[PDB]
Formats: structure tokens, C-alpha cells, sequence
């Protein structure tokens, strides 16, 4: 079970059951960030201290797409479904087969919609989705 | 002039109506009675919508109506009971032979697979041919429950009764022992069990151990409630010193179910119900994955796409309270609650690749139980 | 029905019935952005969460023009009509024929007016218009 | 019956049979508050105590509207009917379909009338109504 | 008859027959407020209730002006006429043509006089007038 | 027995036998305050003094909840039971396992009911309960 | 906006479905034999109606 | 007279029914089982073609 070097050919992302396909160029095409800081240190006037840990386990992910990708059509249909008043979960999941690093979330929602720029060359379309519960997977292959 | 019924329709009846509260499952009521208008060889099973709309089965027959009576009598109600035609012949042409009963059981799946909990009621009770059901529901994704109306389970020594000749060997069957003339499996199962929604947070009814049915009566005794239910005071539940069953005792002014519907020495009903919800939910999500995509390819990307389903189901289950909280129960040190390992199609030969049968994905568990018995010490010092 | 590569020769924008013609250079000549975020996640002190979705479907579009374009004359007449006290809708619409991506709005209004810079070389004239209802079109050609 | 996230698209308010439509922006557009405290604790000079519960079940609701909304016209007609001397009930009711939280009152009355401010931008119009009997509905969907 | 968006170019205010012209900056340049609450709910010790409606239909309006406006001169002449001992009505009226919202009062009086501040930049001059009878007009264009 | 840092994951609150679950965000989600001052110093015209201690041991607690929490349903059922005329105790208890700080009260009552605000984002629901006897527990782990 | 066209949801199941679509034809493969007509090709549009209520029902079970 | 002054350029201006609307001044007809031969309207089923003939009659139910 040799440790495969990194490659985007071996990363898979699944949005509502379908694959994510037409991604923009760059080192940051799918990025997930936790919602808050894990904890806070409180130091008093005497030198004693107290740590406090949060119970909030939430995250956002940002997906950068090309103007010609089926995932853009899927996300723009989901946006219109939300605008109509139909509010459901739509899971998102992605993982790397080389290291088993990734995470899952069983209920996501659209948070930001992209800007439609036409101009002279084609440009990015950035979507943002948010969940209330994100559990990272343990990389068991280091 | 004209009535107001020209533009509206307002009525009034004298009945009791409770909210619907959909849930998980359905139960099966198998007997030998046939109604000739709705089961007459055309429907080995038949579905319904509500009890009131029952006309085919007489509102006085002991089998169907008196059992659906306690099936539909919970405060929130289930829907669509699966009515019977199954073993219409009496057990077997040679009565003592269980082969005919086994074949009858094996010929009622071929019409319908929508029932999960199997209940015989008001008849077939204490028959020797019933051993086929106990042997058969093993390796069969269902739950088998038998409520006696009378037997000798109150002797902690005898070995002829249902719960004695099968005790400690079966992990998917249970006994609702009681006195005469009460349908009991229907009272709690499929009436409280059914309307359990595991899609919400903290919806783990791990016990099923102190729960009140709609209307019923208690049995009697104190040292007879331990021959039945085989429950010792503080030790736990011992197999040699009793026979497991459920009797609906009363302690204060309240009446409630007791022993929490065990199956064998320390196996409870909610474990089976919750794990079966997990399995049935993974099935539904897998099917919903095969209908959305154009295809699922036979590559590693396809294996990860398939394995994305148990990952979501496990996060759903850990939220309800079925899966444990990521800590070693022995020492309290960190330990993963669940893992998911995806196989490789790579070294699976093309000789096997052409099968269009994917390799198996393996998942890991840890159960989170609950409390049945409490202790308080109270030292006094004056 | 081959998927045409991107080209500004196949994008059409219609403002009050007339075409938009003299556009500045760059990758951002007509850009539409939604007014607000689609929703908000609220996480409590215990770890539970609640999502909330907005009913506001509004957008602005920014149009960058050259100092010699008939659309500049049309927009400066619309600005003076608004300053006089006459307040009506004037639809705006634009779409891409290669993918059917775009959107429409039946009632727009002038929001920002450009700066008239003379200087040594010619420079941009940027207009901004706003609507209370913007419906994106579904890209059916992906 | 999935628990829908919050959305103002799924809240309905009915005033005298008609819907409430043009609401101002903010997190507090319809707010109902009970008239008094539920009870009072009375502690004596010796440490003994006594609780007392009130029989008053009344409430007010405040509705914030835009200067262009049909509900403003409806409420200003109701105000003039009251000023003429005609005094009747006019029920008010509102509920959330996601959780079944809300309440009803079969007889309301106008209590405060808004201020007509013109100025440079448009501003709020706040109405207040009062009832002698308000019964909250039980949220059966939590 | 399209519903015109709001604009101060389409609001007209008439004081004693002449127009009101030089207004200060802000969203509150002419504001009218009713004198009292419309009614009062009285709840007894048993839970029964009684509403009472007032017969007082009076209002004040506050007008904020610049230090260089002819309306300031008109109001300061009216103030001196009142100080001399001549006490008459002087109607005030204002309306919005976009919605037909406003009101009229046939007899007003000066209630508060502004403060004359000189300082480094120019500042507001606020007048207050009061009537015993104010009738709002019904917005028939919503 | 290491002194655990603070965490809301290790605080437990029990209301009438059930847990308190959906709490709002902030550093003040359950707060208990004593009813009165512990004592009073009385200094005379000559410089002598006298202290006096009260026998009143009562407290209130304020619980801030989200609009989607089962504790909100439980408290709104208790409120209706009190309004019907049924007046009983319902114990409340909460403690911190890291320090054994907290307190108990065997008979509480509803004192204030929250305001139902709908608006654009979800907001707090604040309940208040009162007891005549509150005994703090001694933090034996410091 | 007036309420004549439906709200973007399937009336049967409540799942997402577009309320209206507009498809524009191509003049490209319409021959120049027909191009000289100065009659444009047809544009096709899709609908969904939003109805209203004429009759109501209330049940009112009583339990005493 | 009512149909004409319907402006669909405003929000929520869909009078989808035209089913309970009062004219200026007029008079009612008479009957209960004769109002279903005309207008062909059955109580809760809907409107049946064989069991009546569609028309409009301006009934009165309450004092309206």
C-alpha cells in the first residue's frame, strides 16, 4: 500500500450524490474551514489561567468552478429551489484516496452565490455552502 | 334561501382522533382466517389505511380485529397494518409436522416484502409447529414475537415452554408472556415502536423498558415476575434463573412494560430496531444514488462514490445517540467511534471485474446503551 | 448542438430594448452580483444549529463603457429623466448563447453615475443599476 | 416530516382575514409580548415564601411596515373606523409552518399609530395592536 | 398609473398657502406624530377586560430647515404675530403624490421656536407646530 | 482527579427531570441571581455601627433558548398549565462537573414569558423562573 | 409576481421544477431560401398555472 | 365592470376566482336544488358536465 504522491486525479468530491467536475485552476479549488476557534485561554491578574472549549462543530466550503461545468447548473438549480421556499439538506463529501483525509456533512445549504462576469476572457464562479455539523475523517495512511 | 353547504362542508362526529406521527415500520399478523373478498388467494397479504375502514374482517373475530385493536391503539398512531392470509391452512395437513408451516412461511414472502415485525395473535398460540418461525426468522431481516395467553413459564425449572426450549440460542425472537384474552405484541410494538423517528437528534429510545400502552391490564405477583422475564434484582438478567418475556407490571399507581423486551440473556429490542433502521436507511440512500447518476463506474472513483453513503449514515446515527461518543468505555481515553474502509478494485482481477458486482465495503461500530437500574447508598451519621 | 467556446461575439445585452455596444477592455465588463447572502447558520451554546433563508431576491449590475458609445448617451438621458422626477422601470437583460446563462430584470433604476475624467488618454465610464427582482436563467447547455 | 430551517417565506400572518405583506427589514418585524409577569414570589422576614399566579392573559403585537404596503392602508382604515366610534374585534393570527409556533387572538384593537416621516430615504411605519386574550399554540414539531 | 418609487421631488408641503422649500438633510425633515395613544386595555383581577378609545384627534409636526430658507422668515414672522397677541389658524398640509399619503389641518399654531447657533458650520433650525384636529388622508394608491 | 478546564460539554441542567438542550449563543445562557442583598450596615451619628442579616434565600434563573428547542415546548406547556390554574413545583437543578459548582431548587415557577419575534433571522427566547428556596452547592474541587 | 405563474415547485411531490422555460430557435440552419421572408422563426415558451380555492372542508371530532 | 378594472401590473393581483363578487345593485334568483341544475355544481366533488348546465346566477347565502 504505497503512499501515493498527491494528484487531483485521485481526489473525489460528491455533492448531493453527483461528482464535482469542472474546477478552476489553482491550488485552492475546494477548501473547507472551521466556523470558529477551538478554544480560548483566559489569564487572570494573578497569573492563573483557565481554558474553555467550544461545542460548535460547523464549517463552510468554497467551490471554484468554470463558467462551463455541470456542477454550476446543479448549484444554480439548488439556489432556485431554496429561493422558492424548499429547504432541505443535500449532503456534501470529499476525500483523498492517497491519505484518507477529508470529511463529510449530511446537511449543507447555499450561503453565497457567484458573480456573473462576462468580459474578454472567462473567469471564476465561486459558490459557498455551510453546514452545522462537519466531521473530519482520520487520515489512516498518514 | 340556500344552505352554507353550497360553498363549504363542515361536519361533526363523536370519535377520538390523534395526530398521525409517521415513523419507521410495519408489523405482520398471520393467522388461518380468510375473508374471501380481499385475501381469497389473490392477496397472501393485504394492506389497509386505518382500523375504522375495516369491513372485510368481522369486528368480532378474535384474530384480526381484536389484534388490530391493540395495534392501532397507541396515543400516536401507526398506519397501514399488513393484514393476513398467510398460513390459511391449519399449521399443516399433518398437524404435528412443521414442514408445511415452514413452506407456508416460505410462500408468503413471494407476494410482499414490506413487513418487519412478525406477530401471531389470538390463535396458533402454544403450537409445537411454531418452532419453524423461530428457526426461520434467524438469518432473515425481521423480528419475530410470540405472545402466549397462558403457559408454565412461571416455573424457573421447566423446559417444555416456548421460552425454555429456545433460550440463549436465538437473538431475534422474544416472548410476550401474559394471562388470557389480551393481544399484547400489538399493544406496544408497531404502535410505539413504529412511530419512532431516528432522523431527529437524541431520538434513541434505547430501553423500551418503562412504556405505557393505550389501555390494558396488569398481571399479578412479585416472585412470579422473576421466573418470567428472568430478571434478578441488581445482578442483571440470568438465563438459568428464569425465562425472558414481557408482562406489563405496575409498581406505583402507574402501569408500564417491563424487562424492555429482551430476546436472550442481555439483548434488548431497541438495539435490533435501531440497527435495522441503520441498514434500511443505507439501502434507501444507495438506491437514491443509483437513480440520480447516469452511471457509477467500476473504478476507484466509483468505490469512493459508493462509500460516501455509509459515511453520511454514520454521522446521522451518532447524532441520534445510537453510536457512541468517541471515547474508550474502559479507560476514557480517545478512541474512534466508527471507521469506514474502502477496498481496491485494482488487484481484483478483470476475471472478476466483468461481474458488475462491486467489492464489499466494511464499516465499524460502537453501541451506546442506557440505564435500567439505579443504586443509592445514604449513609447516616447523626 | 456543439458547446461553443466562450466569446464576447456571442453575448448579447439588451437595455430598455436597445443593445449595449461600446464596452471597455477587461474580463469584467458586465457583472451582476446578488444583494445579500442567501442564508445564515446560527449555532448555539450547546452545539445545536438553525439555518435561516432570506426572501430578498435583488441584484446590481455594473456596466463599464468607453467615452464614445451610444449606451453612454442613453444612460445619461435616463439619468436626467430620473432627476426630473419621472421614475419608471426600464428592463435589462443579458444572456450567453453558448450556455444559456444569464438573467433578466423587468424594472431597473440608475444607482451610481460615472466620473468625467479628461486627462491624456481616454478612460472608463462606469454605470450602476439596481433591481428589486432578479431571476437567473438556468444554463440548460451546461 | 423534516424540520425545516427558519425562513420568512414559511411564516404566515393573517389580519382580519387578509395576509400581512410589506414588512420592514430586520429580525423583529412581528413581535408579540405578554402583558404582565406570570407570577410573583413573596418571601417573609422568617424565610418562608409564597408564590402568586395571575389570571391576566393579554398581549400586544408590534408590526413594522414599509410606507408602500396594502396592510398600511388596511390599518389606517381600521384606525378611522375606531375614531368614528365603531368598535369591534378584528382577529389577528400568525404561525410558523416549520415548528407550529405562534398564537391567535379573536379580538384585537389599535393601540398606537405610526409617525409619518418623509425625509430623504423611506422609513418604518410601526403599528401596535392589543388583545385581552392571547393563546399561544403548542409547537408540536419542536 | 405606475406606483412611483419614493422621491422628495414628488412630496409637496403647503404652509399658510406657500410651499416649504429649504429643508435640512436627513430622513426626518417633516414628521407628524399623534398626540396620544389611540386606546387603553384594562384587565381586572379575574381575567376579564375592557377597552377604551379616546376622542382626542390632535398632532404636532416638526419641520427642520436650513438657516437660509424663506420658510424660516415666514415662520419667524408668524411667531412675532403670535407674540403681539394676534392668534389665528394658518392651515398646514402635505401629501405624497406617489401614494396619496399625508394629512391636513385647518388651524395650526407655533409651539416651539428654534435655537440660533452660529458656530463654524451651518446647523439646523427646528420649528414645531400643533393642531387640535388632524385628519390623515387615505393612501388610495397603496 | 485533574481540574478540567471549563466547557459547556460538561455542564448539565435538569428541568422537571428532563435535560435542557437548545441554548442560545453567548457567555450568559443560564444565569442565577439571588433575590436580595445578604445584609445591610447601619452607621449612626456617633460612629457606632450595626449589621443586619436577612432570612430570605430566594433566586431567579434566566434561560435563553433558540426558537427550535424541545425545552421551549416543555416551558410553553408548563406556562399553559399554570394559566389553567394548576400550580405545582417542578424542580430545577444544574451543576458543573469540573468544579461541583451549581445549586438546586425543589419548587420553581414561571415568572416571565418570552416574546415571539419572527423577522429575517432567528432570535432568542428568554424564560424566567423563580423559587423561594435556593441552596448553592459547595465547589469541593475548587 | 402577480400570482398567475406557479412557484417553482412540483405540485405532485413538492420537489423542485422550473416554472417556465424559454427556448430560442436558430436562424442558422433555416435556409436562405426562407431567410428572405423577413418572417422570424417561432419562439416557444412554457407555463404552469397557479389556481385558487373554491371549497373548504373542516372535520371537528369531539371527545368530551 | 369588475373584470375591466383588474390591473395585473401589481403584485398579488390575481383574482383567480371571480367566484364571490358583489355587483353594484341587482337582485337574486331563488332556489337550492335548482342552483345545481344551473351551474352544474355538485357539493364537494366539483362540477359535473352530465349533472347540470354551467351558468352564473348571483345567489345569496347569508345576508350577502
Amino acid at each position: 500500500m504505497a503512499m501515493k504522491a498527491y494528484s487531483m486525479l485521485n481526489v473525489t468530491a460528491t455533492l448531493d450524490g453527483r461528482r464535482v467536475i469542472g474546477l478552476m485552476d489553482g491550488d485552492d479549488a475546494i477548501t473547507t474551514s472551521p466556523g470558529v476557534d477551538v478554544g480560548t485561554m483566559l489569564v487572570g491578574a494573578d497569573g492563573s489561567w483557565l481554558f474553555s472549549q467550544t461545542a460548535d462543530k460547523s464549517a463552510t466550503v468554497v467551490i471554484k468552478l468554470k463558467p462551463n461545468s455541470p456542477t454550476h447548473r446543479q448549484l444554480t438549480e439548488k439556489w432556485m429551489a431554496q429561493r422558492a421556499g424548499r429547504l432541505v439538506g443535500f449532503p456534501f463529501d470529499f476525500i483523498d484516496s492517497a491519505s484518507n483525509e477529508g470529511g463529510t456533512g449530511a446537511e449543507f445549504f447555499i450561503q453565497k452565490a457567484p458573480d456573473d462576469s462576462k468580459g474578454n476572457n472567462a473567469v471564476v464562479r465561486e459558490w459557498t455552502i455551510v453546514t452545522g455539523e462537519w466531521t473530519p475523517t482520520i487520515p489512516t495512511l498518514l | 334561501k340556500l344552505p352554507y353547504s353550497r360553498v363549504t362542508n363542515v361536519t361533526l362526529t363523536r370519535t377520538d382522533n390523534f395526530p398521525t406521527r409517521r415513523g419507521f415500520g410495519t408489523q405482520l399478523i398471520l393467522t388461518h382466517t380468510a375473508v374471501s373478498g380481499q385475501v381469497d388467494a389473490t392477496k397472501r397479504t393485504k394492506l389497509y389505511a386505518s382500523l375504522a375502514e375495516v369491513e372485510a374482517d368481522y369486528p368480532a373475530n378474535t384474530s384480526v380485529y381484536k389484534a388490530a385493536l391493540s395495534a392501532f391503539s397507541q396515543n400516536p398512531r401507526p398506519i397501514r397494518l399488513k393484514v393476513g392470509y398467510a398460513a390459511t391452512p391449519t399449521g399443516g395437513d399433518d398437524a404435528a409436522k412443521k414442514a408445511d408451516f415452514i413452506t407456508s412461511l416460505g410462500a408468503i414472502l413471494n407476494y410482499d416484502q414490506a413487513f418487519y415485525q412478525i406477530t401471531l395473535d389470538a390463535a396458533l398460540r402454544d403450537q409445537p409447529y411454531l418452532d419453524g418461525l423461530v428457526e426461520w426468522v434467524e438469518a432473515q431481516p425481521k423480528i419475530a414475537m410470540i405472545d402466549s395467553n397462558a403457559a408454565g413459564h412461571e416455573d424457573p425449572a421447566n423446559t417444555t415452554v416456548i421460552a425454555a426450549r429456545h433460550k440463549g440460542t436465538v437473538e431475534r425472537t422474544a416472548v410476550f408472556y401474559h394471562t388470557d384474552s389480551t393481544e399484547y405484541l400489538a399493544a406496544s410494538m408497531a404502535a410505539y415502536m413504529s412511530t419512532r423517528v431516528f432522523d431527529d437528534a437524541n431520538s434513541a429510545y434505547t430501553l423500551k423498558f418503562k412504556k405505557a400502552p393505550g389501555v390494558r391490564a396488569i398481571d399479578k405477583g412479585s416472585a412470579v415476575v422473576t421466573a418470567i422475564t428472568g430478571f434478578v434484582e441488581q445482578t442483571g438478567q440470568s438465563e438459568s434463573a428464569g425465562h425472558c418475556a414481557n408482562t406489563l407490571i405496575d409498581i406505583g399507581d402507574q402501569e408500564f412494560l417491563v424487562e424492555g423486551s429482551t430476546l436472550t440473556q442481555n439483548v434488548f429490542l431497541d438495539e435490533i430496531h435501531a440497527t435495522d433502521w441503520i441498514i434500511a436507511r443505507t439501502e434507501e440512500e444507495m438506491l437514491s444514488l443509483f437513480l440520480n447518476n447516469d452511471r457509477v463506474p467500476f473504478t476507484d472513483q466509483g468505490m469512493q462514490q459508493l462509500a460516501s453513503v455509509p459515511r453520511a449514515i454514520m454521522q446521522l446515527a451518532a447524532r441520534a445517540g445510537i453510536v457512541a461518543l468517541d471515547l474508550n468505555p474502559l479507560t476514557g481515553a480517545y478512541e474512534p467511534a466508527y471507521t469506514i474502509t474502502v477496498p481496491s478494485v485494482f488487484d481484483i482481477p478483470e476475471s472478476q471485474r466483468k461481474a458488475r458486482i462491486a467489492p464489499a465495503i466494511q464499516v465499524r461500530f460502537r453501541y451506546a446503551g442506557a440505564v435500567h437500574y439505579s443504586v443509592i447508598n445514604y449513609t447516616m451519621t447523626f
